[PDB]
């Protein structure tokens, strides 16, 4: 029924967009090589380019936010919504919080259907069904324990229970997050109009569903939408705070700017809603996806958004829908999550290379700049480290910190609550543990296995140490070579005397800024 | 527990008067399910009258019921309530109180756990 | 809006297959249910959603859908299966019931 949207003429938008991407890449590369072949002014130029990109993104985000806030329209509670949740080994506390949040959603009960799928049918997963039965005791609740999946009878019972009852709980054999999502989507059928997806560690605000329905009911062109998912445990560790700041920056700058042009690249898994008809149209193709990083099968929320964009339906984003989701506090769990995210992004980049002619040019621009940024950053860092002077390394570090400080100041301006100044410490995490993680994710696209287990039997998987060790060894060798060369250089001349004083003052300022940031973080985490 | 529905309020009423019917529910919650009223005239078949859903405000009536009868519910009392005004001779039947789930798409679930019947006699 | 139970009367012996079909003006977004009512007794649900069967009833009763036609079939007519069968179309703001189709012994 939903027609596959397509622009009026191909070979006329596709060619122009591909040529624009190639021209942009060639121009950026040419400027980079020109700077490389013919120290302060080059880094300054890079800083101004990043600053201009930030101003463009922030202006578009502000315009979108003002448009959303100004525009309003009363909602007619006539569209059915189905919340689908998946649980592998979730902690009882997070699961109970999610269940209560779903139950207390400020939506009519005759237009809301809750379905939960448990990834496991053994005796160690019956507790999730027990809590589900305890929570929705007074409603039309139906529970089943399947002995298999859709790709292993019970199919008729599962479909009947899902389509004929409000609250449904189904166990199934272990098949990963893809299997539970596929089972829920297949059992949905055509019962509802909107399908909202949610993880079993996400607490939902009461007005999130209402606002998402409002933004999806304004125009028929929209096919998917996402919300502003936040962190419910931002004080568990230092990395949790950084994850919260990064989440807020993402969902309030990048998502808003993409929604201004209706090209939201990714819809958050914990908070996302899709049109039922389109979802049922592309479900089978979504499950049967491969040829990404060799021939390994894939499928996730990012692939769902990519399919929605491929069919021609634009994806929106509203800031009035709020949710809280937990994030890893351990360093290695966070690294594994980042590697999995980067693997998914790299796999989806090839699939989303096409479909660019359907939704604007900002998608292509953002995709190409995000693809080329880490490589150029790594090349610049390697060149400046291998230059062989303490001077160059010192201003390299100083420029990396000044750019981060300016970004954090602008973030404080647009946010308005001043806690955002702590984001300036994200450089020490991006340039030491995130770039090697990205390289590892690029080098091992053919592998899989999620990486992080459920929150019952927390486990190890200390694999990311190898990229970290390699990066640390490379950096240490570079700094050692530079310090050796500069110590074996000439001195006692006025130029070198002034250089020594300037670098001493720069180091003093750097350490003062570092201790100021540390004191501010300590005071804000203690008081 | 066991789901039960009891209808009360039937009797003889002069034409043009007002009548009250109550449907008491046990074993479940009124707000979690739909409640419908079905008429069965003597010698005729089942005829729908009105329906309501608590905690949502949804209300429905038949063409010949609109403007005359009203249906409400009491979650605290767990009782459906039907007030009928401007009664006529054709209104005599055996009223039934039924329970059901929700409508969703093309799947309903039907009227399960039917209640008993109550007699209404509208004559002079 | 308009519902028509075609037979309106049927006379079959014990063990004979019984087929009762119902015609609806529109069934795009409305479910069809089949109930059984005995003389003087409240009706009991037999088939819901026009394909599924209620729990606890004998497996003999079967429901089928073809276009705008909805069919209820009984394989073996038990001596306790003689009653009046009602075909109902359920939808928001409009519910319509059937009539007739009383199976009687011959
Ligand atoms: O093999 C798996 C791993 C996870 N999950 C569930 O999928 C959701 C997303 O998992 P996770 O929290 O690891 O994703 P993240 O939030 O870390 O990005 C959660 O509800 C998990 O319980 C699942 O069904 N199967
Ligand atoms: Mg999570």
């Amino acid at each position: 029924i939903p027609k596959d949207l397509e622009p009026k003429h191909p070979t006329l938008w596709r060619i122009i967009y591909y040529s624009f991407g190639v021209v942009l890449l060639a121009t950026i590369t040419a400027a980079y090589v020109a700077e490389f072949q013919v120290i302060l002014f080059s880094l300054g130029l890079y800083g101004l380019a990043m600053l201009l990109h930030l101003m463009m993104q922030s202006l578009f985000a502000f315009l979108e936010i003002r448009r959303v806030n100004k525009s309003e329209l009363p909602c007619s509670f006539k569209k059915t919504v189905a919340l689908t949740i998946a649980g592998y080994q979730e902690n009882p506390e997070y699961l109970i919080k999610c269940l209560e949040s779903c139950k207390y959603v400020k939506y009519p009960k005759d237009k809301l259907k809750i379905i939960l799928v448990i990834d496991g049918n053994t005796e160690d997963d019956a507790y999730m069904m027990e809590m589900f039965k305890d929570v929705f005791h007074g409603e039309d609740v139906g529970t089943y324990v399947w002995k298999g999946n859709y790709h292993t009878e019970g199919i008729n019972m599962v479909e009947e229970l899902v389509r004929n009852k409000r609250c449904v709980c189904i166990m199934q054999q272990w098949g990963g997050k893809r299997e539970v999502m596929y089972t829920a989507f297949q059992a949905i059928g055509t019962s509802v109009d909107y399908v909202q997806v949610c993880d079993s560690d996400t607490k939902l605000d009461e007005l999130a569903t209402v606002e998402m329905v409002k933004v999806l009911e304004s125009n028929d062109m929209y096919g998917a939408v996402g919300g502003d998912v936040r962190i419910l445990n931002p004080y568990d560790s230092f990395i949790s705070f950084m994850s919260s700041l990064r989440y807020w920056m993402a969902f309030n700058v990048e998502r808003a700017c993409q929604s201004y042009f209706d090209c939201v690249s990714c819809i958050s898994g914990p908070l996302g809603m899709y049109r039922n008809n389109i979802l049922q149209v592309f479900l089978e193709a979504w499950y049967r996806q491969k040829f990404l990083g060799t021939y390994c099968t894939l499928g996730d929320d990012r692939h769902l958004t990519n399919r929605v964009l491929s069919m021609g339906y634009r994806t929106k984003y509203t800031h009035k829908s709020r949710a809280f989701s937990e994030t890893p506090s351990l360093y290695l769990r966070w690294l594994n999550q980042q590697t999995r995210w980067t693997k998914s992004y790299f796999r989806e980049w090839l699939y989303n290379a096409q479909w660019w002619h359907k939704h604007h040019i900002w998608m292509t621009y953002e995709s190409v700049v995000s693809f080329i940024f880490p490589f150029f950053i790594t090349a610049t860092v390697i060149r400046l480290i291998y230059a062989g002077t303490i001077w160059n390394v010192v201003w390299l570090l100083l420029c990396i910190q000044i750019m981060s400080l300016f970004k954090s100041i602008y973030a404080c301006w647009l946010r308005g609550n001043f806690i955002m100044l702590l984001m300036s410490l994200y450089s020490m995490l991006y340039m030491t543990g995130l770039l090697p993680s990205k390289y590892f994710a690029l080098l091992t696209l053919n592998k899989t296995g999620w990486g992080t287990s459920g929150r019952k039997k927390i486990v190890g998987n200390y694999m990311p140490i190898l990229p970290l060790s390699i990066w640390a060894a490379v950096l240490c060798g570079g700094v050692g070579y530079s310090i050796y060369m500069d110590c074996q250089n000439d001195w006692s001349t006025p130029e070198k005397q002034k250089e020594m004083y300037h670098l001493l003052y720069g180091c003093v300022g750097y350490v003062m800024y570092w201790v100021i940031m540390a004191v501010m973080y300590w005071v804000w985490v203690k008081r | 527990s066991e789901v039960q529905l009891v209808e009360s309020g039937g009797g003889l009423v002069q034409p043009g008067g007002s009548l009250r019917l109550s449907c008491a529910a046990s074993g479940f919650n009124v707000s979690s399910y739909y409640i419908h009223w079905v008429r069965q005239a003597p010698g005729k078949g089942l005829e729908w009258v009105a329906s309501i859903s608590s905690s949502s405000g949804s209300t429905s009536y038949a063409d010949s019921v609109k403007g005359r009868f009203t249906i409400s519910a009491d979650t605290s009392k767990n009782t459906a309530y039907l007030q009928m005004n401007s009664l006529r001779a054709e209104d005599t039947a055996v009223y039934y109180c039924a329970r059901s789930g929700y409508y969703w798409g093309p799947y309903f679930g039907g009227f399960d756990y039917w209640g008993q019947g109550t007699l209404v006699t509208v004559s002079s | 809006i308009q519902m028509t139970q075609s037979p309106s009367s049927l006379s079959a012996s014990v063990g004979d297959r019984v087929t009762i079909t119902c015609r609806a003006s529109q069934s795009v977004s409305s479910a069809v249910a089949w109930y059984q009512q005995k003389p003087g007794k409240a009706p009991k649900l037999l088939i819901y959603s026009a394909s599924s069967l209620y729990s606890g009833v004998p497996s003999r009763f079967s429901g089928s859908r073809s276009g705008t036609d909805f069919t209820l079939t009984i394989s073996s007519l038990q001596p306790e299966d003689f009653a009046t069968y009602y075909c109902q179309q359920s939808s928001s703001s409009l519910i319509t019931f059937g009539q007739g189709t009383k199976v009687e012994i011959k």
